[PDB]
RNA sequence: GGGAGACUGGAAUUCCUGGUGUAGCGGUGGAAUGCGCAGAUAUCAGGAGGAACACCGGUGGCGAAGGCGGGUCUCUGGGCAGUAACUGACGCUGAGGAGCGAAAGCGUGGGGAGCGAACAGGAUUAGAUACCCUGGUAGUCCACGCCGUAAACGGUGGGUACUAGGUGUGGGUUUCCUUCCUUGGGAUCCGUGCCGUAGCUAACGCAUUAAGUACCCCGCCUGGGGAGUACGGCCGCAAGGCUAAAACUCAAAGGAAUUGACGGGGGCCCGCACAAGCGGCGGAGCAUGUGGAUUAAUUCGAUGCAACGCGAAGAACCUUAC
């Protein structure tokens, strides 16, 4: 990164339900190099949600996303002989991926015994933004306008 | 760099009277401007911080507001 | 007491943050230091420690009543701008920021230099 | 030039102030 | 802002008195001495006292050098330009000598807010008679006298004439396109900076403000230490200053520039160096190596990175060196 901005691969668009959210969503979730397992895992989570709430999954798997979303980030910077928390506006991408990643980890979170279940129950809630998820990416804009005071390093 | 107003064949006498003229060349905080911003010359650079000490020791001017 | 108006003086230096809500005549409500706050040494003049004693402060004068204040600050930098946002978001209404920091006019003699 | 000339100067002055310091009270009985 | 005397202005620091007002304030790399809870810090109002003059303010002005800027009044020295009316060489330097001469210091009488040698604690350190923190006397200030020293430096004595220019600034007189508004421009006398010819220099650099080309006068130098010391003398209340050697000892002491190396000196540029991410270790058991300890021996080697699942890609005997 010295040099220069890198290359980003390029995504594949989903065999089935043609998105590159949900292969996004699989590869995030998965582990152990082992497409097959998180890959079916994902398919049983998006049927069981369609199945209970009875709705388009790919419109409510965006829903989702976007109550997940985050506006500004906060960024540590040393100067004066600490470190302050500048805030950051996030480009769109990079809020998408890790609010994915924030809603694997809280599914992961989630104690019924088997995320097969756990993502679509954090599907479902979060089109309703009833997780924790959602309270604590609302906490993250809280801090991030609270301070706002480091407003003028704009690092 | 500006011409000195003083020096024109018109100008003004400078006095301690005249408060306004005073007020010209005294900035927001009641200092006394540099010769640079003005570009009056040296004798009336003087001339003007004179008139201007005056008037504040005889309580026309405040002292730094 | 009940004052509607009132001020506010925040002095902060290289060592501390002291902020103390007055009257318009000058007669002090209530005073939180930067120490005051749980503190202790060096750690005082952080703008963290300023922000905790400036909410601290205004939640205690707001308890007595004050709706706005004009806020006066001195001294060189440690927690100015923190000390007027904790004000701000405490629950006061700022009405003027009027920076009254003493400046000899080539008087007395400071102290040497540290080598 | 350079300043070790200075201080071989300087160093033998110190030496002999402290010489006069060390008995101005035995030069003040001696001398009268 | 050249000097002397008198009167006088505001900000700020400290202290005292009286309100509001609570449990901390101060200081540092971090702290502790310290100041408070008997009312501190903070914040209002009043009073006392001393010292220095923010903005104008600069490579700008004045003075023989020291040096000189809050305001006003009184007394006073020097310089520059123009006219050239006046005297008629009355000039230059000047051994001795006299006068002035930063800061510190001494004497007598006041003053004393801030600062601060010496002096006390606190801190660091293997020790800290210091650097850092808290207090603090002389002194800093005034009146009148002494001493007379500095890197008192442009490390460059004074006077005069000559030798390519370019470019700023300070003070004053003149001609011409001229709006005579105008730094319009040119000419001219005195300063004050920058760059550059010839020339000079060991080089660095100087270069019309010469360290260039010449004349007059004064001061100073003759290898480094011993030594600006001893003796004699003059001056001083004292500290001390001024004039100024010898015995002896070394084979050198120095000035300028060059190339490397080094810096608890800077400036750039790279690298999974950080940053954004994924997976671990330090947590338990077990396997290997090492330090440490016993033992008859626990063979030897390897000790930041760059040794520690390394020589050893094979210790029941054999390896084997104990």
């Amino acid at each position: 990164p010295r040099k220069g901005p890198a290359p980003k691969r390029p995504l594949v668009n989903d065999p089935v339900y043609g998105s590159q959210l949900v292969t996004q969503l699989v590869n995030k979730v998965l582990l152990e190099g082992k497409k097959s397992l998180a890959e079916r895992i994902v398919y049983g989570a998006l049927e069981q949600a369609r199945e209970k709430t009875g709705t388009d999954p790919v419109v409510t798997l965006k829903r989702a996303l976007d109550n997940v979303k985050p506006a500004l980030e906060v960024r540590s910077r040393r100067v004066g002989g600490a470190t302050y928390q500048v805030p950051v506006e996030v480009r769109p991408d990079r809020s998408t991926t890790l609010a994915l990643r924030w809603l694997v980890n809280f599914s992961r979170q989630r104690r019924e015994k088997t995320m097969v279940e756990r993502l679509a129950n954090e599907i479902l809630d979060a089109s309703n933004g009833l997780g924790a998820s959602v309270k604590r990416r609302e906490d993250t804009h809280k801090m991030a306008e609270a301070n706002r005071a480091f407003a003028h390093y704009r690092w | 760099t500006r011409k000195c107003v003083f020096c024109s064949k018109k100008g003004q006498t400078i006095d301690y009277k005249d408060t306004a003229l005073l007020r010209t060349y005294i900035s927001e905080r009641g200092k006394i401007r540099a010769r640079r911003v003005t570009g009056n010359c040296v004798q009336h650079q003087r001339d003007i911080a004179v008139a201007v000490k005056n008037a504040r020791e005889v309580a026309l001017l405040p002292f730094g507001s | 007491k009940n004052v509607p108006h009132g001020a506010a003086h925040i002095k902060s230096t290289f060592n501390n943050t002291i902020v103390s809500i007055t009257d318009p005549q000058g007669n002090v409500i209530a005073w939180a230091s930067s120490g005051h706050v749980g503190f202790k040494g060096s750690r005082k003049s952080t703008p963290f420690a300023a922000q905790l004693a400036a909410e601290n402060a205004a939640r205690k004068a707001q308890e007595h009543g004050v709706k706005k204040v004009d806020v006066f600050v001195k001294g060189p930098g440690s927690g100015r701008e923190t000390a007027i946002r904790s004000l701000q978001a405490a629950g006061l209404e700022v009405g003027t920021i009027s920076d009254v920091t003493p400046q000899p006019h080539n008087g007395c003699r400071p102290p040497k230099r540290r080598r | 030039g350079s300043v070790i000339k200075k201080r071989r100067k300087r160093m033998s002055k110190k030496k002999h102030r402290k010489l006069l310091r060390r008995t101005r009270v035995q030069r003040r009985k001696l001398g009268k």
